[PDB]
C-alpha cells in the first residue's frame, strides 16, 4: 500500500511537515494527530542508521484481509503477523516486540534498532499508543490499500 | 455437501412472511397471509390463528363498515411485524393501516391487547405487502415496555416511532406521543426502505436505505441510525451513511451479530451488501460482508454529536463533518463542552436530528459476484466464527471467517430454489439448528452432518470447520462430540 509505505518513509526520515502530511491522507482523528505528532518527536531523536535499519525492517514486514479473531470475535484488517507486530510495539513487553520482529527474520541491525524504537514508544502514555493502534487499523480499512 | 434438511413445516396455501423465536421456551411464532402460527422447535403445530382476510380498502379507515365503506372489499393479510416481549407477541398486519395486536405467549389463540376504536397515531405498519416493517422491543426508563418501528414510506406517518406496549389507558395500545417520532417532511421523497432494527446497550439502532437528498447524487443510501433507548424523543438521534468497499455495493440487505452460546449478542454487525430500490438480478449482481465493530458506529455517532453540539458541526481540524437532516428548522450549535455529559441523550434546545457527513467505512470481507445476499446469521464453533448468508435464489451459504480464510463458502446447499431466504433467520436454543425460511417454508437445518462420513479419508476430505476424525471413537464429529480429533479444516495429521 504505497501511500501507507510513505507514511511510514516520512516518519523514520523526512520532514514533520511530510510525515503529518502523508498521515493527514488517511482522514486521521485528532486523537490520532497528536499521538502521530508525540510519535513524529521520539523518533526524530533516534540516529539515522537506526531509522534507516528501521525502514527496512518496516518495509520488509510490509498481506490485509478481514478476518475475526478465534475466540474473541475480533475484527482484524491486516495479518496476524501484522496484528502481533502492533500491538506488541504499542501496548505489550519488550520481549513479546522481540519474538514477533523475529518472525519477518530481521539481522542484528534490525534487531537492536527496533529495540531502540520499542524502548522509546514505551515512554509515551497510555492513551496515544492506543489512538496510533485505532490510527493503523483506520489505514487498513482506507480504500487505498485495496 | 450436505443432506436433506430433516424437519419441515410448509403451510397450505399461504406464503410467509416473518419468524420469531422465544428464547425462554423455544417456541417459533411465524407469521404468513392471514395466518399466525405456533410451532413447537420441531416444526410441528401447537396454535393456528386466522387473521384474514378482511373486509378492507386502504382509502378507509378501522373499523371498516359495508354501509359506511362501500368500496371496501376481502383483503388478505400479509404479515407486518411479529415480535416476542416480555409477556406477549406483538402482531401487525398490512390491513386496517397496520394496525397491531397483543396475544399470549403459549397460547397464540388468546388476545390479550387490541384497541377496538383506533385512531390516527395507531396505524404503526405499513398498508402495503410490498413495504417492509421492522421493529424492536425494549423497556422505557420505568420498565413499561416500548415498540420501536420502522416503516417504509406507502402510497404521513413518521418513518421512525416509539409507540408504548403497555399505557395504563389500554385503549393507546401502540401510540406514539407528540415527540416520540422523527419529524420528517417529504417522506415520498426520502422513500425509507427499512432491514432492520436491533438494541445494544443504552441505544436502539436502524439500517435503512433513503435517498441522498442532502448531496447532488440524490442516490439511494445505506445508514445506520440511533436513537437513546428510552429518549423518548429523537434529541439523540443521529445517523451514519454506511460503505461497504467504499459504497461499490450499495445496497444493504440484511445484518447480524454473532449469537452463540459463548456470547448471545457479539460486538460486531455482519452487514450483506448488494450492487444496486433492488440489487441487480442476476450474473451482474454482486455481493459481500462487511463487518463493523458496533463501538466503531458509537465512536463515529458520539464525534458527530460532539461537533453538532459544540463545534457547529466541525471537526477538530475545522471540517464540515455532522449536520441537521430532513430539512428540520434547527442548526449545529456552539453549546458549552458542558452539555456533553448534562445532556447525554440531548434537550428541547440541542440540535436535532444530526447526521454526518462522514460514513462508516469497511472493506468486505467477501466479495461475491452474480450472488444477492439475502440473509444473515453468524454463529461460532470451538471458536471459530462462522457465517450463515442466504440469496436472492435460496441457497444457504456457510462461510469461515477466520484467519487464513479468503471468502470462499466451504459450503452451498439448495433450500428452495429460486425463493428468496427470509433474513429472519436465527438459530435453535443449543445452536444446532438454523431455521431457514423462504416464503414457502421453514426448515430447520443443521449447522452441520459430520456423522454422514463413516471414513476418516472422507470426513477429512470435506472440509467443513465444525467437524473432525474422531480417532478414538473412530466417528466425524464436532469436536465437543470427541469425548485426539483431527479437524477437516486443518488437520493435525491424517488417517495413516
Ligand atoms: C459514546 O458517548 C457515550 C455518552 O457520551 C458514552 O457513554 C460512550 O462510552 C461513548 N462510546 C464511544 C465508543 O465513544
Amino acid at each position: 500500500c504505497p501511500s501507507f509505505q510513505r507514511v511510514i518513509e516520512t516518519l523514520l526520515m523526512d520532514t514533520p511537515s511530510s510525515y503529518e502530511a502523508a498521515m493527514e491522507l488517511f482522514s486521521p482523528d485528532q486523537d490520532m494527530r497528536e499521538a502521530g505528532a508525540q510519535l513524529k518527536k521520539l523518533v526524530d531523536t533516534l540516529p539515522q542508521k537506526p531509522r534507516e535499519s528501521i525502514i527496512k525492517l518496516m518495509e520488509k514486514i510490509a498481506g490485509w484481509r478481514p478476518y475475526i479473531e478465534r475466540w474473541t470475535g475480533r475484527l482484524i484488517v491486516g495479518s496476524p503477523s501484522f496484528q502481533r507486530v502492533i500491538e506488541t510495539l504499542l501496548m505489550d513487553t519488550p520481549s513479546s516486540y522481540e519474538a514477533a520482529m523475529e518472525l519477518f527474520s530481521p539481522d542484528q541491525d534490525m534487531r537492536e534498532a527496533g529495540a531502540q524504537l520499542k524502548k522509546l514508544v514505551d515512554t509515551l502514555p497510555q492513551k496515544p499508543r492506543e489512538s496510533i493502534i485505532k490510527l493503523m487499523e483506520k489505514i487498513a480499512q482506507s480504500s487505498l490499500c485495496n | 455437501l450436505q443432506p436433506l434438511p430433516p424437519t419441515a413445516f410448509t403451510p397450505n396455501g399461504t406464503y410467509l412472511q416473518h419468524l420469531a423465536r422465544d428464547p425462554t421456551s423455544g417456541t417459533l411464532y411465524l407469521g404468513a397471509t392471514n395466518f399466525l402460527f405456533q410451532l413447537s422447535p420441531g416444526l410441528q403445530l401447537e396454535a393456528t390463528v386466522s387473521t384474514g382476510p378482511v373486509l378492507d380498502s386502504r382509502d378507509c379507515l378501522p373499523p371498516v363498515m359495508p354501509d359506511e365503506c362501500p368500496q371496501a372489499q376481502p383483503t388478505n393479510n400479509p404479515n407486518q411485524l411479529l415480535l416476542v416481549s416480555p409477556g406477549a407477541l406483538v402482531v401487525c398486519g398490512s390491513v386496517h393501516q397496520g394496525v397491531c395486536e397483543q396475544r399470549r405467549l403459549g397460547q397464540l389463540e388468546q388476545l390479550l391487547l387490541r384497541p377496538e376504536r383506533p385512531g390516527d397515531t395507531q396505524y404503526v405498519a405499513a398498508n402495503d405487502p410490498a413495504v417492509s416493517t421492522v421493529g424492536l422491543v425494549a423497556q422505557g426508563l420505568a420498565g413499561e415496555p416500548l415498540l420501536f418501528v420502522g416503516r417504509g414510506y406507502t402510497s404521513g406517518i413518521p418513518p421512525i416511532t416509539t409507540r408504548a406496549l403497555w399505557p395504563p389507558d389500554p385503549q393507546a395500545a401502540f401510540s406514539y406521543e407528540e415527540t416520540a417520532k422523527l419529524a420528517v417532511g417529504r417522506l415520498s421523497e426520502y422513500s425509507h426502505h427499512f432491514v432492520s432494527a436491533f438494541a445494544r446497550g443504552a441505544s436502539a439502532y436502524f439500517l435503512f436505505l433513503r435517498r441522498d437528498l442532502q448531496a447532488q447524487s440524490r442516490a439511494f443510501r445505506a445508514y445506520v441510525s440511533r436513537v437513546c433507548l428510552r429518549d423518548q424523543h429523537y434529541y439523540s438521534y443521529v445517523e451514519l451513511p454506511l460503505a461497504c468497499e467504499g459504497g461499490r455495493y450499495g445496497l444493504i440487505q440484511a445484518a447480524a451479530v454473532a449469537t452463540s452460546r459463548e456470547v448471545a449478542h457479539g460486538e460486531v454487525l455482519f452487514a450483506a451488501f448488494s450492487s444496486a430500490p433492488s440489487a441487480a438480478a442476476g450474473a451482474s449482481g454482486a455481493s459481500a460482508l462487511c463487518a463493523f465493530p458496533l463501538d466503531e458506529v458509537d465512536r463515529l455517532a458520539n464525534r458527530t454529536r460532539d461537533a453538532c453540539y459544540t463545534r457547529e458541526g466541525r471537526a477538530e481540524d475545522g471540517t464540515e463533518v455532522a449536520y441537521i437532516e430532513y430539512d428540520v428548522n434547527s442548526d449545529c450549535a456552539q453549546l458549552p463542552v458542558d452539555t456533553l455529559d448534562a445532556y447525554p441523550c440531548g434537550s428541547d434546545h440541542t440540535p436535532s436530528p444530526m447526521a454526518s457527513r462522514v460514513p462508516l467505512e469497511a472493506t468486505p470481507i467477501l466479495e461475491w459476484p452474480g450472488i444477492q445476499l439475502t440473509a444473515v446469521a453468524v454463529t461460532m464453533e470451538d471458536g471459530h466464527t462462522i457465517a450463515f448468508l442466504g440469496d436472492s435464489q435460496g441457497q444457504l451459504h456457510r462461510v469461515y471467517l477466520g484467519p487464513g480464510s479468503d471468502g470462499h463458502p466451504y459450503s452451498t446447499q439448495s433450500i428452495q430454489q429460486g425463493s428468496a431466504v427470509s433474513r429472519d433467520l436465527t438459530f435453535d436454543g443449543t445452536f444446532e439448528h438454523l431455521y431457514v425460511m423462504t416464503q414457502s417454508t421453514l426448515l430447520k437445518v443443521p449447522v452441520a452432518s459430520c456423522a454422514q462420513h463413516l471414513d476418516c479419508a472422507s470426513c477429512l476430505a470435506h472440509r467443513d470447520p465444525y467437524c473432525g476424525w474422531c480417532v478414538l471413537l473412530g466417528r466425524c464429529s464436532r469436536r465437543s462430540e470427541c469425548s485426539q480429533w483431527l479437524w477437516s479444516f486443518q488437520p493435525e495429521l491424517g488417517c495413516l
